[PDB]
Order: C-alpha cells, then structure tokens, then sequence
C-alpha cells in the first residue's frame, strides 16, 4: 500500500505533466531516515548532500536550471525528529529559493486517522500543547516559509490512500503549464480544484466545513476539501507553515501575511532564480550602479500587468501588479552593488464578512 | 448579542454573512405608560392596577 | 390523534409540494424533549447536534445545499423550558440564516384551547403577565426575527386537529414553485389562501375579527382566519416573533418593521444563502475590493424589478426593487474585504385608514 | 479544459482550430434549490429526503 | 477503453492517430466528418470513462460521436421500464451518477450523442 501509493501518486504526477522543453520532473529516492541522517550529520549546512544536489549543483553553478519547487513524499508528525527533519529541510530550501511541500501527519494533531479531524471543538488548543513547542518554534522560523503541509489524503485502511502533496503538486505543474506562473493553484475557480477523484464516501477521508477549513489555514495547513455529493476537492487555501510576526503599522501586518503565501513565495522564489542566472550572465560587463538599476527594472517590467479588471486567465500569467528595483553602491568596492526588490503581486481573494440589510430606502454608501 | 455576530469570533468561516438592522445615527425612544395614582377612603397597602375588567374584583377584595 | 395529526399534516404537506430539482424536503424524526436536551447539554453553541446538521453540514460545507427553511411539528407554551427551547433553536436558526416556523399553544395565552380565543375583551392585556416575563425578553430578541408561531389549529377534541405551520409551510413551497421566492405567502389574493378545508363549523376552531386578526399580528402571531361560510381560510398577516425596536427616525422604524416580517426575512435569508455559495466559489480568485462589488452588484441585478404597476404575479417572481453592494477593504490583510448588501423589497399592503366625506363640490388634492 | 485547447500547447499544428462558446462579459448564474428543513415527532440520526414517491417507505422506516 | 487508457498521452492512442492524425491532420486528408459507435455505454465507471476519452478524441477532430445509451445508466434491465418511473431527472441525481454528471459538464461532451431505445431490425 505504502510503496504502491508512492509509485501511483508519482505516476499520476508524471502523466498528468506536460512536461517538456519548459517543464522538468527529477526524481530523487531516498527515505526520510537518509534525509535526516544526512542533514544532521553534515560537518556545515552546506556540506550535506541535499544542499549540493538542491543549491550547488543547479542554482549554484553556471548553466544550471535552478529548483523551482521540491515535492516531498513524506509525513510528518510531532515527533522531535519530524520537526527537526522539517526545519533541516526549510534551511536547504530557503537557500536555493526552492519551495517545500509535503504532508501533515494526523500523529501531529494527536489523531490516528484524519477521519477524526471533525472531532475536535476546537483545532487551535491541540497545538498549545507542550508536545508542539518544538512546532510552534519552527512556525516562528524565517525559513519555514519555504515548506508548507497538505492534509489530508487523498483517495487514489483498505483504500488506498495517497499523499496529497501530489495534488498539490499536479496543480502547480498545470498552473505553470498553461500561464508560465505558479499563483493559480487555490479556490474553485483559482486553480485549486482537484478533479475526477473516485466515487466510491469522502475521498479526502474527511468532510471539512468552511469554518474547520479556516482554522487549519490559521494553523499553518493547506487543506483539501472535497465537494459534497460530487468526484471534486478544492485547495481554498494555500498557507505555508511559517506564522506572520504582528506589527503595530498596516504595512508590515500586510508584507507579513503575504510572505507567508505559498503562491507569492513560489513567484518570489522564481524571481530569485532569474535575477541569479541574468546577474551571474552580466558579470564582468562594465557597468555602473545606474546601469545595474535600469537593467534590472528594464527586465522585470515584462511581468507586470496593471489592469485589476483583466479576467482571471489573464491576471493568472502575470505574477506583478507593481515592480521596482533600486541598486546602491557599496563604498570602497568599485563594481560591488547591493539591490532590493519590491514585488506586488495580483492578490486573491482570502475572506468576506457580509451584513445583510432589508431597507425601505436605500442609504448612500 | 445574534449567534451570527459570535461566529465572527468562535472559528469564523472565511465568507461570514450576518443580517442586521440599519437604523443609521438613530436612538431608541422608549415610551412610558401615563400611571395615574389615586388615593380614595374606599406600610404594607400598596397601589392595586384597576382597570373596567377587574373593577368589581378590587370592590370585592375592598369590601365595603 | 397526535401522532395521526403530524402523519397527515406532513403527508398532506408532501403530497402538496412540487418536489424536485429545485425543491427538496428534508424530515429530522426528533421529539420535543430531544431537541431541548441536545440545545441545553451542548458544551458550545455549535457543538449541538441541530446546529451541526443545520448549520455545519449544509449551510458550512462545500457543495452544501443550505436549509432555506424550518418547519417545527411543535406548540410553544409559556413554560419556562418552552421558552428556553425556542430560544436556542432561534440561535441555530439564526446563524443558518434558515427561519423557523412552529405553533404557539394555547397556554401561552392562558387558555385551554383557542376556542377562547374571542373570550378575552384586550389580547395585549394577556402579555403583560409575570408568567410571560421570558417570552418578551425573547420577543426582544435579535435571533427572535428567524421564529414564527402561527395559530390556531387547522381541521384535517373529537376532530383531528393539526399544526396550521404545515399549512404556511405549503403557502410558502407553493409560492416558490410558482414564483422561485417565497414572498406572495399572506393575504387573500397574495398567496396566503388556504383552500379545500372540511367544511362539516369553523375549519379552524374560531373565527378571528379583523380587530383579533391585527392584536395577533402586533403581538407576534401569524392567525388563520376562517372566512365565514366557506371552506377557506387565510394568512392574513405574516409577522415574525420579533418586536421591532422603536427610533426616532422613520428610516430606522421602517427598517426594523420590515426586518421583523417572515416574508422579507425569508428572501434576506435566501441572498445570504447564495452569497455564501457563490463567494466561497470566488475564494483564491484574484480580486480586488472593485472586482468583489463589480462582481456582486452583477449578480444581485437580476433579481431586481423596478415596474411598481406590474402585476401581483409579476412581482412575486422579483424579491427586490432596489438593491446594492458596497464593498470596503481590511486594513493590513490583503485579499480581505467587508460588504454591506442593501436589499429593498417590494413593500405588501398591511393597513389602511379611509375617511369617507359626502361632497358637494370636490376639493382639490 | 478541452482537448482542443490541449492542442495549443502540445505540438500544435499551422492551422490550430477550436469550439468556444460566445459568452462575453456574462457571468454563470449557479441556482440553489429551495430546502425545507421539518422536524416532527413521528447526532445518530439524519434529515432524510421525503417525496411522493418514497413517504411509504419513510413511515416504515421510521415505524410508528 | 485500454487504448484510449493505456496511452502514454492523448495524442498517443491508437484512436487518436487514426482519427485525428491520419485525416484531420495530415496534408491531402479527408477528415472525419461524424464517427458512430456500435456500443451501448451505462452508468458503470468505465462505460463513462470511456465515454469521456472518446468525446476527447472526437472533440480535437471536430468530429461528433453518436452512440447508444444503455438502459443500466437508468437503473432499468430493458428500456420497456422507460414509462414507469415518475420523474426520469429523479434517478440522475444518483450518487452512481456522480461520473455521468460531471462528464456531462464537461466542454467535449457537447461530441458525444447518445440515442435511446433499442429499433426492430
């Protein structure tokens, strides 16, 4: 079961991927015992082997095609070395920009089985035990931005039961497919819908209700809910691990929460990998600070869109609604720049609270 | 308080729909009753509610 | 006779409705008791079994069909535990936006049967007693406006006698499978006719005056009225539970009258129920606050008929004569936003007062 | 998506032909059905679907 | 129905190629105008499935698809049954017709006819 659910879900991935000159599925097999014996046990963070098959060998090297994105058939729970692996992992992963993903285990909420994840009242006090300090720790990481949970399993202890990280994986391959850009993957109509699931019964092992829903987002968790009476699950949320700090400015609240998206990080992260290859082409160019800045906001300008009423499928193929790069000198370093980056992206929709009013006349808004 | 304004607060969903009055700027305006005391030879006597259904019931319980 | 009573309401209630694909009945066999013990016990307000399978199971899930109404083969008397029932069930009903329609008993009027009815000289006068200190408070109320009692009982104690909620619970699927809305259920000629009653004495155990007819109404009753020598009687007024709040502006006072009316809270109902299936379809789509109201405001359009001399039938098929959406962003949270949704109904006759003056030369307007 | 439009991206062909529907700016206008939600005296238990058709079998079911 | 799954890719199928490739789209061709299926297809996950690659295949070489439906996705052993239900729509709300639903939303369903009942010979 276990072995076969890996294989069909990988093949399912591989089938349902156009892959091609502009799309590249790599597989690498390996346990997650040999990930974590060889991430604890390298000499320096840069000295295991995922670093130098993820950051050195690609996005480190001259001609490399970098990670876009690292899919990971695995669980994992709360135990210590769970989060321990998961936090080794965000590391090598922040490093080479190369997004994370993978399954929550449901021995990370105290469940055997997600069947029971209706159980609870209320989701939210399961993670103030003592046993997620190390948890909650790692959701305050910088780098946990770059990994982020699905939950739960998708029909693919008699069924057989698969990862959903697959699904979630497939919706990032068919959203870079057919726009060039990873942000469509959330929503019914965002690019989060999950079709043509076996109809036997649940097959997400589990109805989750709106309000259950919005609690695992809270919590660090993208979850798949599957459509009432129908072959249909849908991602509404897509949240990586990492908990926003809180700020007294709206500014900082908003840069905050959307820094811990996984569709903008992925766009991010994408932009990091074209900003290494181009700047790595122009080194040793002449070029002042100047050059450098018109450079770079000369090249990004392709990617922006500015029309907010464009339809979805449009909006979809432009990661930008705003872009500016500014370059500074480094003094005493002649040819030695530093830059900053401001991305804003087109932002989906997250909640609405309505109130409705039956009125005699209408007051003016 | 609505049970639809304390799913604003307890595991809200993501779209939360409540009905509400619009009254604007408006006050309440509570209206009190005009309460006539009468005092008639008809610490623990009190002021009796009458009215033309009791009447005969009050001149019973008076009993003159 | 009781059980026979609610066999046969509910047979007749069944037999009399167009069921189909737009219109579903659905029967939860519970006693009275249960309900009251399930409401008391639950640890949270959501945590009770009705609120899980009203609220959480339709209304809060995805693809749910949500209940656009309740019917209660119950009475409601002055009893303490009575009164405590109807409460919690206007709390589930509330936050479901589903109204609930049961029977007031004839204890609450301090009567054995409502052939009394007629006996008391001033109905208001019944209200004011101590015993009747929770059913004001509940009155009160803003979750009392999703409660609707409605008396007497209707003719199917030798008799059989039977809830008269089956009965607006027909005018009401009758109104919607002719119209789609459930507005044109009171009245004569607006869709509060109930036709075909035994004729052997009066269908529904009392005459009710004009005069009764309107205390009932401001007292928060839904009265059938019998018309005399006929097998017909009617829903003359549709008032919910709710004693509106008295301003000092008429703006606020005919906002909170109408806000108090079971067929305008059943179309506010009904727009809630849609504006949260078709914004839970919009989540992870990208949009703006523009983009929400532009997209709202288009859809609410079409139900809005502006022809104030269109027929009766013509305007039962339209629940607005004026709507609009205004849409605001939350500061600090992209993708998150607030909407107020005003809805202007078409307004029913309820009173009118004529002078008639004998003239020998008409004056002017 | 069709499998036409598959034919965009995947080796398409000079001459790349589809069948779209015209809908212009329209929006979809997804209906609900009316529920009627009865609770009578006739967690475990469910609001079962009751009809014309299947009323006999409900009062077996249910047995009175 | 193991052609069209089997197939490493869409265009890959043997039904594919004949259909598609060979006449649609190779120069000099005559291209399938209409293709009618002998086969009856039910409400049984395959029957429906294959009912969808074949209207995927019919739909790149805008070339409808007519076939027969078969009295099993009515929940009916012949179509002299086809009178008594009440409400046909009724028994399409099935959960066993979750597939045929969805198939029927699809964009290349409007390629596929089914024709109902069976003709004396």
């Amino acid at each position: 079961q276990k072995l076969e659910a890996s294989w069909r879900g990988l093949h399912m991935l591989v089938k349902n991927t156009e892959t091609g000159a502009r799309l590249k599925l790599r597989l690498l097999n390996v346990t997650q015992k040999e990930l974590l014996i060889d991430l604890e046990k390298a000499v320096e963070f840069d000295q295991s082997a995922l670093f130098k098959k993820i950051y050195e060998e690609e996005y480190g090297t001259f001609g490399g095609h970098p990670f876009s994105l690292l899919v990971g058939d695995y669980s994992f729970g709360r135990h210590p070395q769970d989060i321990g692996l998961l936090e080794k992992l965000s590391n090598v992963a922040a490093a080479a920009h190369a997004p994370f993903i993978a399954a929550a285990s449901p021995r990370l909420f105290d469940m055997g089985s997600f069947t029971e994840l209706a159980v609870p009242r209320d989701l939210a006090k399961i993670f103030e035990s003592q046993e997620l300090i190390k948890w909650r720790a790692f959701r305050e990481s910088e780098d946990s931005r770059y990994v982020s949970l699905v939950l739960p399993h998708v029909l693919l202890a008699r069924y057989l039961w698969g990862n959903a990280a697959w699904a979630l994986t497939q919706r990032i391959t068919e959203a870079f497919a057919r726009y060039g850009w990873c942000a469509a993957i959330r929503g019914v109509e965002g690019g989060g819908a999950v079709e043509g699931l076996p109809a036997h019964k649940c097959p997400t092992e589990v109805a989750i209700t709106d309000r259950r829903e919005k609690e695992l987002d809270a919590l660090g968790f993208i979850a798949l809910c599957h459509k009432k009476n129908s072959d249909l699950a849908v991602f509404f949320g897509s949240q990586t691990t990492n908990r926003p700090r809180v700020y007294n400015t709206n500014e900082a609240n908003a840069n905050a929460r959307i820094s811990a998206m996984l569709p903008y990080v992925l766009a991010a992260s994408r932009f990091a990998h074209y900003l290494k290859v181009i700047m790595r082409d122009k080194v040793g160019s002449f070029m002042t600070r100047d050059n450098v800045q018109t450079y770079l906001n000369n090249w990004i300008a392709d990617y922006v869109l500015i029309n907010d009423n464009a339809p979805q499928e449009i909006k979809a193929q432009y990661p930008l609604r705003e872009a500016r790069v500014d370059v500074s000198e480094v003094v005493g370093k002649p040819g030695v720049y530093r830059a900053t980056v401001f991305l804003r992206p087109h932002f989906q929709l997250e909640e609405l609270t309505a109130s409705i009013r039956l009125v005699a006349t209408l007051p003016p808004p | 308080e609505s049970t639809q304004h304390k799913l604003d607060r307890i595991r809200p969903p993501r779209v939360q729909i409540t009905y509400d009055v619009e009254t604007g700027n408006a006050i309440e305006k509570k209206e009190l009753p005009l309460v006539v005391g009468i005092l008639a030879d008809l610490m623990e006597r009190r002021f009796v509610e009458i009215n033309r259904d009791n009447f005969n019931d009050v001149l019973a319980s008076i009993a003159p």
